[PDB]
């Protein structure tokens, strides 16, 4: 009926049932444990043997402890219940406020939709962000990949897209944390809070995201199925509600590395660079159930994490085929301080199409990509040179790509609390003739670092103007400043007196709270009655 | 049989005591499997499939036939999954054949030279590196450089030209999908029925949610349906596209069955994989029908590196290849054919011959300016041999730029590649650009391209018309 | 050979009683000619199968849990790792030379735990918990597990409390906050250790200032360094008067491979005590790349497969899980916290290695030390434009917030003219301005070993020099100049810096009054 504990290697247990074997994928409860033991199971190793994975830490696992069978994956709670709450891999409520109230629990497993339902209308996603719409320019109903190395800008990035899509969206959103960090969830759900898109207490049903969180410190069977909980709620969203949704993952690379991480202890031998050999296929399978049906519309964004910078990488080049959108932030741009560090190269998007934006604009996206690529061939003989020999066009094909790369710069309302600068909300059409501006050379009477930072093309030119005020100011220097002292400054000695006064006490808190139990000097260990018994004289 | 062992889509199965290699097998839950390795105490299974169907102790039958498509007539049009079912939704495939996957490929007598040519459209590829029928051409290149875009715009002017020749020169195009997502075939589905181009293309499919055998026999299932038109006196043209996510399923599967790995952990056989594959694109002897079978294989390279294992094991078997860097795809040549990098080992045997008296001096004169390629960027102008070669090349490169998804017939291509290398150029400062390029193929008069369509070769008759022709070329927005 | 007949076989079907009867009443005296060399029979206690490099394969052991603490009969104590079906593979916590084929094991119940409290405040410590220092056990003090998994979504709040390190260019660059988790890495001998025992000095110096609850009580996790800079870093803190509020945690190169792969989570135990209890603690796992190797060791000799450079699959899981206990908590469990500075080596400057980019995707922020500036004069090595920090601002001193904006993004203007200073064009005074403007602030940003800035001074010393007071300076002498700057100004203003937090208006006169009043030796 049941099956018991046969061998527990890390996260991966083998589990033993006489008679009536799991299926593959069933979720199994290990009933005992401190904690709510799942195991997924992950093969069937053959001698009345399933090979497992948990979900939670494997650390009081006893050889011979009682494994259960639920006769079915691992079923999350989804629906309109879950709108506004924190969930685990397995669907438990993380967030200290009640159960969770969602009808009809669902599997986290199951096909992709078929060929024949599968849309072809491609919408553009207006996003704001001006190297976005331009460059790359995203579909509503699309995958869009956000690959970058570390501390490039993905989270900063999706934390952008979020604030510009996901409230203005009228369907609802996943935010899917696989493998993060657990400061930048928190962080996800207290400014969540604050706008209105998670809401607490009577009114959670006016919610409009639903997290499912599976960070770091969970082992690595949590970080490899989080994506599919997640994945579960935005395909209820699109398959039973007949929504759109928004689903967003924070580095799928995670499912990946977590995937490889239990790899070896399934006895599979590795393939390349030292992901399990199934890479393509399990990135596959996670990646095709994110589909716009005939029934509802996924709109994925996922951080793609690339390790080391490395973009050859299996795990970012495996994910590259899967996505229709594609942002690959660097950490070049961004050593120039132009935020998000967008490659505009190295972006594209399927919907950078004459057919599908426009001519107009696929004719000044693509112009903008001829004068940067100019460029990056000139940088290599102007460091030679010097940027004096270059024949009057190739110091205009400097000078309008070195304003467009620090017009692609754009202050994020997100990144205001790091860097101070309001963030701008910029056009779709507003771009694309502002970029058409520099492009054609209406704006060469703009300083340079003039575009840095900016919205509009209205702002560009009254930052020129703020410029060239306080650079025609600072000519004064002779008196009546701050720096007297009769004009509204106090003596020194008089604002050391305003100095409201703390106390120092030199016990520091240590002698209020603690329970200092008596450590045993000597081993005590159990005997073959399981007594607590000192450890016997002899060695 | 009785299943041991099951996971991550091997079964390894007790019993099926005759079983052949490679031999399709059946198991309880109605999911397929063929028989890969058999040992002396199991037979290990690849599973066509979801492998959670299939438990410890599930009866595993043999069907006691290797693997095998339905070819024929019926295939035209239809978008099947790799093992040869249809995934469109219009019924069963009638008017079809059943016919096996893995067959041999046509031995040294039954080829023949490889000197008719196959236009793609491209006025780059058919100006440079040109194609036979019967050639395997590999499109190598990085990521989203324009493969797809080479591959497709051959299988639209196939179509094109399939219209205005006799029944017996036309190429009917397979297009394999190895590892692609789902969503990006069905938008190449709606691009061959909005081209017309489903009259002849079959449409062999294995996503990325399919399993690992049905990715490494979606080629073998195309090759075997195009060979179906090569084996019958007709011409086809079969396209893998990412052969090296064929591999990668391949390593899966032999990794999986534990088989020894090798360099970057493929295993032994993944050239004899591969080249089993690629050596049935043929051009058959005479006796044999006289059919042919052109392959266009596609492998992405990373960093342009194609000293990678797939990719120089590709490179060694295929005939010529198509390198399309990232480079000068940002720069505006697109498609972003290196030029210098770019080979076809058939050569100018199997071009048209009114390109090739036109071409010859193209390929001179591109690498003419691909040496000279530093003083483009100079403000001190040199002695003028190296001035005049500069423009030349430069509007040469201007000359092959070529949009999407608008393939070129042979007769236009060739008459543009003459206005820019016989000396007709836009030697005038370069604001009609709008108006110079197509204006040549627009304002001569159409009776020189039936002329050139249907002798093949600019005579002495004709190039002095068309030379006539495009000294009078107006471009009135000026 | 199927299982149905081979169960089938249990039934009784011997069709002769000729053995049967015959050995059952001769087995039970032969069992007695050879019971001398009978070892006894286990069933839950433990008897050693094998013991090799410090690995036991223990048979018996019925009821052991996953990650449990055994204990051999000679003492040593053990961990059980790997449960397989016919045996426990159990690594040695010590030298596994006392240990032979046959020695009994005992299940001592307990996963493994180490001594926390406020009695290990001062004392030098192993990796399991046992004082190496001589001066008795630790009293007032309780157990607690090793490995308790991180604090949550809810239990969290945001990391904005300031965290000085008295490193100016740390607390100016790349500021840390309270409870974030930093990382110094750096190839060999570049002053990541320096970086890590200036912010232990700091907090000592800043801890007898603050009211009783704004005081951080560090703890040295040393894994795999010798025992003689162990000795070297005791004395340095001791002397100091650092010791006080700071832990060590000490497996030593000698130690066995799983004292230095469990070390980082003892110290953990200990400091995460403070957070817990409504204090804020500060860890620094010092040679975390020596961690990863002796777990590598551990996996590799219990037969576990390899991967990337043979470590382990789950070698990313063994840092973060680590790396995610240090956190800020939230008001409704006390508001205490644990901010951690992870320690990696890098070999030639390669980060695109395993365990850093492990490290480096884990982590906040990081703390670049170059080999290449550490031989320029820069000390410490800070490569600034790779050096990040996730929370920026929010989480620095207000008064550094105002005039360190414009210290980063003006070093960011003197490297951007540094790859133009090969020719000597020297265009229209401006990249030849910032040439000498930036070369000043990195001149600034310099500093001593073992002698860590109070915040203000610092904000008062990096306000001296993005402000005017210091162009007319040679760069050759402006770490004199800074002395000038920070002891002939009147010390009230640096009581008023610290108490305002920002630099008002009414003391921004008084500061620049103040700064044109010194003696700067620069001729
Ligand atoms: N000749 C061309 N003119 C204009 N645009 C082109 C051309 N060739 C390709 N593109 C554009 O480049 C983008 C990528 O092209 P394509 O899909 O053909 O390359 P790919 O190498 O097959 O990419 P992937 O490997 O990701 O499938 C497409 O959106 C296409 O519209
Ligand atoms: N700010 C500084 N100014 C001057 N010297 C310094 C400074 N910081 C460190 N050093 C010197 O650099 C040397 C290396 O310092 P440290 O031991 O901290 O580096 P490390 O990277 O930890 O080295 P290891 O990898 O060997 O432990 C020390 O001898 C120290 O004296
Ligand atoms: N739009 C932006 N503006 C300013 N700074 C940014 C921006 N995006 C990213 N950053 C900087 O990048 C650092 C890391 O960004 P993050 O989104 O955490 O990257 P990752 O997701 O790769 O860790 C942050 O410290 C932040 O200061
Ligand atoms: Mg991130
Ligand atoms: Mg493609
Ligand atoms: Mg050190």
């Amino acid at each position: 009926d049941a099956g018991y504990v046969s061998q527990v290697i890390g996260p991966v247990v083998d589990v033993r049932f006489d008679g009536e074997l799991p299926s593959i994928l069933s979720s199994l409860e290990v009933e005992g444990h401190s904690v709510r033991l799942v195991l997924e199971v992950a093969q069937h190793m053959g001698d009345n043997t399933v090979r497992c994975i948990a979900m939670d830490s494997t650390d009081g696992l006893v050889r011979g402890q009682k494994v259960v069978d639920t006769g079915s994956p691992i079923k999350v709670p989804v629906g309109r219940g879950t709108l506004g709450r924190i969930m685990n891999v397995i669907g438990e409520p993380v967030d200290e406020q009640g159960p969770i109230d969602a009808a009809d629990i669902w599997s986290i497993h199951r096909e992709a939709p078929e060929f024949t339902e599968q849309s072809t209308e491609q919408e553009i996603l207006v996003t704001g962000i001006k190297v976005v719409d331009l460059l790359a320019p995203y579909q509503r109903g699309g995958k869009i990949g956000l690959f970058g190395g570390a501390g490039v800008g993905k989270t900063v990035l999706i934390m952008e897209l979020i604030n510009n899509v996901a409230k203005a969206h009228g369907g609802f959103s996943v935010f899917a944390g696989v493998g993060e960090r657990t400061r930048e969830g928190n962080d996800l759900y207290r400014e969540m809070i604050e706008s209105g898109v998670i809401k607490l207490g009577a009114e959670r049903g006016n919610s409009k995201c639903t997290l499912v969180y599976g960070q770091m410190n969970e082992p690595p069977g949590a970080r490899a199925r989080v994506a599919l909980t997640g994945l579960t709620v935005a395909e209820y969203f699109r398959d039973i509600e007949g929504q759109d949704v928004l689903l967003f993952v924070d580095n799928i690379f995670r499912f990946t590395q977590a995937n490889s991480e239990v790899s070896a202890l399934l006895g599979r031998i590795p393939s390349a660079v030292g992901y399990q050999p199934t890479l393509a296929t399990d990135l596959g399978g996670l990646q095709e159930r994110i589909t716009t049906t005939t029934k509802g519309s996924i709109t994925s964004v996922q951080a793609v994490y690339v390790p080391a910078d490395d973009l050859t990488d299996p795990a970012p080049a495996t994910t590259f085929a899967h996505l229709d959108a594609t942002t690959v932030l660097s950490r070049s741009i961004a050593e120039l301080g132009i935020y998000p560090a967008v490659d505009p190269l190295d972006s594209t998007s399927r919907m950078l199409n004459p057919n599908v934006i426009g001519a107009e604009h696929y004719n000044v996206a693509r112009g903008v990509q001829k004068v940067l690529q100019d460029y990056k061939n000139l940088q290599d003989i102007i460091a030679i040179l010097g940027m004096d020999e270059l024949s009057e066009e190739d110091k205009l094909t400097v000078a309008r790509a070195r304003k467009i790369q620090r017009f692609l710069s754009q202050p994020f309302q997100v990144a205001e609390v790091f860097t101070g600068t309001p963030g701008k909300y910029v056009d779709l059409a507003d771009t694309i003739s502002g970029f058409q501006g520099v492009l054609t050379g209406k704006y060469d009477d703009l300083p340079e670092m003039a575009f840095y930072m900016v919205g509009d093309i209205k702002e560009v030119k009254e930052k020129a103007d703020k410029m060239a005020k306080d650079i025609a100011s600072r000519k004064e220097a002779d008196n009546k400043k701050v720096s007297e002292e009769l004009k509204d400054i106090p003596s020194l000695d008089k604002l050391v007196s305003e100095i409201k006064e703390v106390v120092i006490e030199e016990d520091d808190g240590l002698e209020e709270d603690f329970k200092a139990e008596a450590l045993s000097s000597e081993t005590v260990v159990l005997n073959e009655e399981g007594k607590s018994v000192p450890l016997p004289k002899k060695n | 049989g009785r299943v041991l062992s099951v996971g991550d889509g091997i079964a390894r199965v007790y019993g099926l005591k005759s079983v052949q290699a490679g031999e399709l097998v059946c198991f309880d839950s109605g999911v397929k499997g063929m028989a890969l390795n058999l040992q002396a105490d199991h037979v290990g299974v690849v599973v066509f499939g979801n492998d959670s169907v299939i438990h410890q102790g599930d009866l595993v039958y043999r069907t006691g036939q290797i693997v095998n498509v339905p070819i024929g007539p019926g295939t035209l049009g239809r978008v099947t999954d790799g093992l040869g079912q249809p995934i469109d939704g219009k019924g069963p495939l009638t008017n079809v054949r059943s016919s096996l996957v893995e067959v041999k490929a046509p031995g040294i007598i039954a080829r023949q030279s490889v000197r008719e040519p196959l236009f793609t459209g491209v006025k780059a590829v058919d100006a440079l590196v040109p194609i036979g029928r019967g050639q395997r051409e590999l499109i190598i290149g990085d990521r989203q450089t324009g493969k797809t875009a080479v591959a497709i715009d051959a299988i639209i002017h196939q179509k094109n030209c399939n219209e205005q020749v006799p029944k017996a020169q036309r190429v009917y195009c397979v297009y394999v999908a190895v590892g692609q997502k789902r969503s990006t075939v069905a938008q190449l589905v709606k691009l061959f029925t909005q081209t017309g181009a489903m009259r002849y293309t079959i449409m062999v499919s294995a996503t990325a949610s399919d399993a690992a055998p049905l990715q490494f026999l979606a080629p073998y299932s195309g090759c075997a349906m195009a060979e179906y038109f090569r084996d019958t006196g007709k011409h086809g043209l079969i396209i893998y596209d990412d052969l090296s996510k064929q591999s990668v399923a391949y390593r899966q599967m032999s990794l999986l069955l534990r088989r020894p790995p090798g360099r970057e952990a493929f295993p032994g056989d993944v050239f004899y994989l591969h080249s089993r594959l690629l050596e049935r694109a043929a051009k058959l002897s005479k006796e044999l029908g006289g059919g042919s079978l052109t392959a266009f294989p596609v492998i992405e390279t990373q960093a342009g590196d194609v000293s990678a294992y797939i990719a120089t094991n590709v490179i060694s078997i295929t005939d010529g290849q198509i390198f399309l860097e990232t480079e000068l795809f940002y720069k505006g040549i697109r498609p972003a054919l290196n030029v210098g990098l770019s080979v076809s080992r058939v050569g100018s045997a199997a071009q048209f011959p009114g390109m090739k008296q036109v071409a010859g001096t193209l390929k001179l004169e591109l690498a003419q300016y691909r040496e000279v390629a530093a003083f483009a960027q100079f403000g001190s102008d040199l002695d003028a041999a190296t001035q005049y070669v500069l423009e030349r090349g430069a509007r040469l490169t201007e000359m092959l730029k070529q949009k999407q998804f608008a393939p070129i017939p042979i007769e236009r291509q060739t008459v543009a590649v003459y206005a820019a290398t016989k000396g007709f150029l836009d030697k005038v400062r370069v604001q009609d650009i709008v108006a110079a390029e197509e204006a040549v193929i627009s304002q001569v008069n159409p009776a020189v391209f039936k002329i050139l369509k249907a002798n093949g070769k600019i005579t002495p008759a004709l190039d002095a018309h068309l030379k006539a022709e495009l000294r009078k070329v107006k471009l009135p927005g000026a």
